[PDB]
RNA sequence: GGCUCAGUAGGACGGCGAUAAUCCACCCGCAGCAGAGACAAGGAUAACCGCGGCAAGCUGCGGCUAAGACAUGGACAGGCUGCGGCGCGGGGAGGCGCGGGCAGCGGACAGGGAGCGGCUGCGGCGGAGUUGCUGGCCCAUCAGCUGGUAGGUAGGGUAAGGGCCUACCUAGGCGACGACGGGUGACGGGGGGUGAGAGCCCGGAACCGGAGAGGGAGCCUGAGAAACAGCUCCCACGUCCAAGGACGGCAGCAGGCGCGGAACUUGCCCAAUCCCGGCGGGGGAGGCAGCCACAAGACGUCGCACGGCAAAGGAGU
């Protein structure tokens, strides 16, 4: 049974192949359960783990919740976890697994809570980048302190140049911007605005008139 | 007696009590107007409307107390004999309170399609012929 | 079957837009818009049976994408736009402007107006009522509204409204004696002088009309469209002017009385 | 000898449809544009429509004004016919349904679908 | 759309109505859309980046990240319900529309530098559900049938009237003017055949309506399905497996087998006819060709160029 490790704080992620007398040490144990590096072997004496996930020789999924270790066949809906529902509206009958680590799971997903003593080379020593940048502009002007006044997009790339090491070729990520005051949102709401009470008036017009024409004493 | 406490609708526009002209022509008899039934399935005093086809029938039965049995008796022509055939349907129809005692067996009856008032009841009693008359 | 249809059969479709048997298995199915599929023929129609401005599909998507043709002084860039009666086409390239009528042989035709003709429509209301808040807004038979307007104006009678400017601003009621063409039925396409209105408490007034030759006939007032008061008429007349000719005046002029 | 039946102009199109009927007793395009001053690309014929016992054949031509309106307005089959474009491929409607019932099956981009695919067809 | 006609003898269909007993997407015409800090909107998730499980079908863990997705903000109106209640309009007929009331709820724009797009209501259009009257096969060696059956009251339920359901109560309801039951190698109709006609017979088959997707039942989503080239399960058949599991519904198009007397190519293409999509796309709908003396009609006793065709072939020189 391999035991998939990741480090949310670090990014990284590694298979760590424990031998058969460790995987009885972790049956019994449920999803969401932290366990304790000594539990798995001297190498990881220190850590804390915490169970997310596993997986099946079968190939199922784990589902959290269901509080046995056998398979079971259950009915999901679309965002129930084991199932990838396609079209809306659509339920079918999975099979997963419950919570409940047995000897049939051939992989078991947790993350590091807290690093232990000594460092796992593929998991501690390197750092794996966050994948993208928030496009929001809130979102974006607390990551970088950006002015209120400047241009967001123009203020990352003033910075990458800043702090670039005499780099003759510089790709930049992936900057595009969105939820920001712009000049045609301002306009949009303003004629908005405009028009709503240019209805109040031409509406109140023409019953002003409709009172003149066809009742013209009142 | 009554399951419920008995009222009638409220009388837009003898002013305590509430009646309506049912249109097509026809008149509210003076048994609805100074009654004091409070029949809901009723034409007049009541919340049905009449719309469709009203036709004329005569009383089969006038058993069981609102509803009576009216038959429509009609000719349908055989084309290839070149004769008729006497047919009739027979209709559970709603005989209202204000015509209790005016319409007895035999009277020639108008009906007027209502709503689905019972399982076979589409009709109520608008007006009424005596068969002496 | 059991839905709303996509398509339509070609057999299935009016006889009033002249499609021929062979021409294919479907015919235009209209969009759901101002008119009912029963008084209505599409834009697709028009450009290329009658106008022949697109002989293809690809052509006729060109003259839709490029927003030469307008209906009513809007552009409607859609091909199975349902115009129906009174309703006026207006296209700037070529500057043609007609208004969809009927003919005597019971089919639509485009007929040729002025630019100035153009500039307004007739409508025949469908319904009164007062809207939230007390304002009288009627409603027309083709499905327009208009709010304000004459309490005179009541159910069955046709208003000149202003086609550049949403207001209506003639009235035309239904009496005696008003010019009226006939919408629907045997009569499709003729227009005469209205000498009766029966009521029929309940269902269906029946109009009595006679021609401008003198034939009377029988109609609904659901049929009737007036198209003038005694002394003039608010729109131009088609070829034919509405006389439906009979079968042996038809006969008589081929062979001498 | 040729002679026009009739002279329509379709103005939206920018183009004249005419119908000629051509006769010869006992390279079309050619005299056509000897009529009108008009270039030989400009000329698009619909059909040859011939009785049976007169030598008296009907051609329904189009007159166009520009070349780039020819070829958007008209099918792309008789700009194949003229000059023989093929611009748009469109490889064969056999391979193009295949091609697209199996990008329909992939979920995600192909990369990552084809990625997974040889790393399990390596194991 | 396409296919099919098993069920269906009235839940159908046709004709004439009703919906004052009802709901609604596209589209069209109108009115409108909360100042809230407002030069403004919050947390996510997929994609993706990695790490995987698994024979396959399929699926997990971690990391970030969008909106016309999902929220927050903020109520002038529409709306709902109860009570009150005069009128003005419409309609054959009214608290149907609208104005005027008191309460309890509740409730419409924080969007974009290719055209705009959302949402609420009224009116259509396009649909849809119920429904009235009526007509249409055979058998009397089928003569009595009926218990939610017929009605009343009341509530429930529904979008909606209703024994539709329930509670209580009446004893009704239908029948030789043929009920009820049975049969049908019965979808109905527009129609077709045949006869001078009266008739008789047929309607699988173009169009319309219905019904079904191996037999069923249940449902999700959605405006609309009790959907089936959606799901869930059962049954009957069938398939793959590494034996843990995974699948199949050609009464769509070709094609195969079987059945029988009895019925075509696993061809080409969106060119025409049209449909979906906000356009470039898709369409075995559909067209083109091939097969077949199956039918209608016309006419006798081999190869270029031309021509047309999406392309090819045929017609025509
Ligand atoms: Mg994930
Ligand atoms: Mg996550
Ligand atoms: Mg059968
Ligand atoms: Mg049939
Ligand atoms: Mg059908």
């Amino acid at each position: 049974m391999k035991l998939n490790v990741a480090y949310p704080a670090k990014g990284t992620q590694k298979m760590i192949p424990i031998d058969f007398q460790t995987s009885m040490r972790l049956y019994g144990l449920r999803l969401g359960a932290q366990v304790e590096g000594e539990l798995i072997g001297e190498d990881f004496r220190g850590y804390v783990f915490k169970i997310t996930g596993g997986d099946d020789v079968s190939g199922l999924p784990m589902k959290d919740g269901v509080f046995t270790d056998k398979r079971v066949r259950l009915l999901l809906k679309k965002g129930n976890k084991g199932y990838r529902c396609r079209e809306k509206g659509v339920r079918k009958r999975k099979s997963v697994r419950g919570c409940i680590i047995s000897g049939e799971i051939a992989v078991v997903s947790m993350i590091i809570l807290k690093e232990g003593e000594k460092p796992i080379e593929g998991l501690t020593d390197r750092v794996v980048e966050c994948s993208h940048l928030p496009k929001r502009a809130s979102k974006l002007r607390k990551l970088f302190n950006i002015p209120k006044d400047a241009n967001i997009v123009e203020f990352i790339k003033e910075q990458i140049r800043n702090n670039s090491d005499s780099e003759k070729k510089i790709r930049y990520p992936r900057i595009k911007v969105t939820r920001l005051i712009t000049p045609m949102r301002i306009e949009r709401k303003r004629k908005r605005l405009e028009e709503k009470e240019a209805r109040k008036i031409k509406s109140e017009n023409e019953r002003k008139e409709y009172m003149k024409k066809y009742y013209p004493e009142k | 007696k009554a399951k419920t406490y008995p009222k009638q609708k409220k009388p837009h526009l003898k002013p305590e009590r509430y009646y309506k002209n049912i249109g097509m022509g026809y008149n509210v008899p003076e048994t609805a107007i100074n009654g004091t039934y409070i029949d809901k399935k009723c034409p007049f005093t009541g919340n049905v409307t009449i719309r469709g086809r009203i036709f004329k029938g005569e009383v089969f039965k006038m058993k069981q107390e609102k509803t009576i049995v009216v038959v429509k008796r009609y000719f349908h022509y055989n084309k290839k004999y070149k004769r008729y055939e006497r047919r009739n349907t027979k209709f559970n129809v709603h005989l209202s309170p204000c015509f209790f005692g005016l319409v007895r067996v035999g009277d020639t009856v108008t009906c007027g399609e209502t709503r689905a008032l019972s399982k076979t009841k589409h009709f109520a009693v608008i007006d009424y012929k005596q068969k002496d008359s | 079957t059991r839905g709303p249809r996509r398509h339509l059969k070609r057999l299935n479709a009016p006889s009033s837009w002249q499609l021929d048997k062979l021409g294919g298995k479907y015919a235009p199915k209209p969009s759901s818009g101002p008119h009912r599929l029963s008084e209505c023929i599409p834009l697709c129609i028009l450009l290329t049976r009658k106008l022949e401005y697109a002989t293809t599909t690809k052509e006729l998507k060109y003259i839709l994408r490029k927003k030469m043709i307008k209906v009513n002084g809007v552009v409607r860039t859609d091909k199975d736009f349902p115009v129906g009666f009174m309703d006026v086409i207006s296209i700037d390239t070529t500057n043609e402007n007609m208004r969809l009528l009927y003919s005597n042989n019971r089919a639509f035709m485009l007929h040729n107006i002025s630019s100035e003709e153009a500039t307004y429509r007739l409508c025949r209301v469908s319904k009164k009522k007062m809207g939230i808040g007390g304002i009288p807004y009627i409603y027309t038979q083709d499905g327009s509204t208009f709010r304000y307007c004459d309490p005179k104006i009541n159910v069955n009678d046709v208003v000149k409204v202003n086609i550049k400017e949403k207001k209506v601003v003639g009235f035309l009621p239904f009496k005696s004696g008003m010019k009226v063409f006939i919408t629907k039925g045997k009569n499709l396409g003729c227009i005469g002088v209205i000498s009766g209105i029966e009521k029929h408490m309940g269902s269906h007034d029946i109009a009595y009309v006679v021609d401008a030759k003198g034939r009377s006939f029988s109609t609904r007032t659901s049929n009737a469209f007036i198209i003038g008061d005694s002394e003039s008429y608010w729109i131009s007349l088609p070829e034919g002017e509405g006389i439906k000719i009979s079968e042996l005046e038809k006969s008589n002029i081929k062979y001498g009385e | 000898e040729t002679q026009i039946c009739m002279m329509r102009e379709n103005r939206p199109l920018q183009r004249r449809e005419v119908v000629l009927s051509i006769s010869h007793p006992k390279d079309i395009c050619s005299q056509i544009s000897s009529l009108f001053k008009v270039r030989k690309e400009l000329i698009i014929v619909s059909g040859c429509s011939t009785r049976f016992g007169t030598h008296q054949t009907k051609c329904k031509v189009r007159i166009y004004e520009s070349p780039e309106m020819l070829r958007e307005i008209e099918r792309d089959f008789v700009v194949k016919r003229k000059t023989g474009e093929e611009v748009r491929k469109k490889k064969a409607r056999r391979v193009r349904k295949k091609e697209r019932k199996e990008k329909a099956k992939i979920f995600g981009t192909l990369r990552r679908h084809l990625k997974k695919a040889e790393k399990r067809a390596q194991k």
